[PDB]
């Protein structure tokens, strides 16, 4: 059944970019809906950006509006998140979660969290000069 | 050129009371038209509208509408796609 593909973490000088990517095989016809969590040191968890299964809509945490921005491949087979001018206070590690669209439309788009599939987790280390 | 779309709710929204959620999209050259309910960012099932369209000048105005119990956090969006749009056009609900 379903098998997440999320990467992009790693290490990177503040004020530069960084893509996440995700990516899900095992769903019906492909179709399913998309949220990035992370998870910092002495923080709750935070809540990221969603996408819907349709890929054409878009909620993001005002923490990251104007910073953080969904696109899709050539293929449209992945999802990214790009991530510009990025700060010290974004070192986390960033996890995606899936689900079928009819979860998904009762899965609330700012915060919810009722998703079945996630990622293992990619960290990303936001180091100042 | 391109259809006008405006999103609202019958009434002012209270959350947990029953309340409905409006589509109106109006333009020419409707034939093809497309429009959607989203919540968050998923297509609602049940999903009724009217039309009304002239062949005069080929307007065209279209309500979609849905009974909904609003909460604080859940979205609701409508989504049309149109020959006149490469790509389709979303509108988000406020309040």
């Amino acid at each position: 059944q379903v098998q997440l593909q999320e990467s992009g973490g790693g290490s990177v000088q503040a004020g530069g970019s960084l893509r996440l990517s995700c990516a899900a095989s095992g769903y019906t016809d492909s179709r399913y809906c998309m949220a990035w969590f992370r998870q910092a040191p002495g923080k709750e968890r935070e809540w990221v950006a969603r996408i819907n299964s349709g890929r054409d809509i878009t909620y993001y945490a005002d923490s990251v509006k104007g910073r953080f921005t969904f696109s899709q491949d050539n293929a449209k087979n992945t999802v990214y998140l790009q991530m510009d001018s990025l700060e010290p206070e974004d070192t986390a590690t960033y996890y995606c979660a899936t689900d079928i669209p009819l979860r998904c439309r009762d899965i609330v788009a700012k915060g919810g969290d009722g998703f079945r599939y996630w990622g293992q987790g990619t960290q990303v280390t936001v180091s100042s000069h | 050129r391109t259809p006008k779309i405006q999103v609202y709710s019958r009434h002012p929204a209270e959350n947990g009371k029953s309340n409905f959620l409006n589509c109106y999209v109006s333009g020419f050259h409707g034939s093809d038209i497309e429009v959607d309910l989203l919540k968050n960012g998923e297509r609602i099932e049940k999903v009724e509208h009217s039309d009304l369209s002239f062949s005069k000048d080929w307007s065209f105005y279209l309500l979609y509408y849905t009974e909904f119990t609003p909460t604080e956090k859940d979205e609701y969006a409508c989504r049309v796609n149109h020959v006149t749009l490469s790509q389709p056009k979303i509108v988000k609900w406020d309040r």
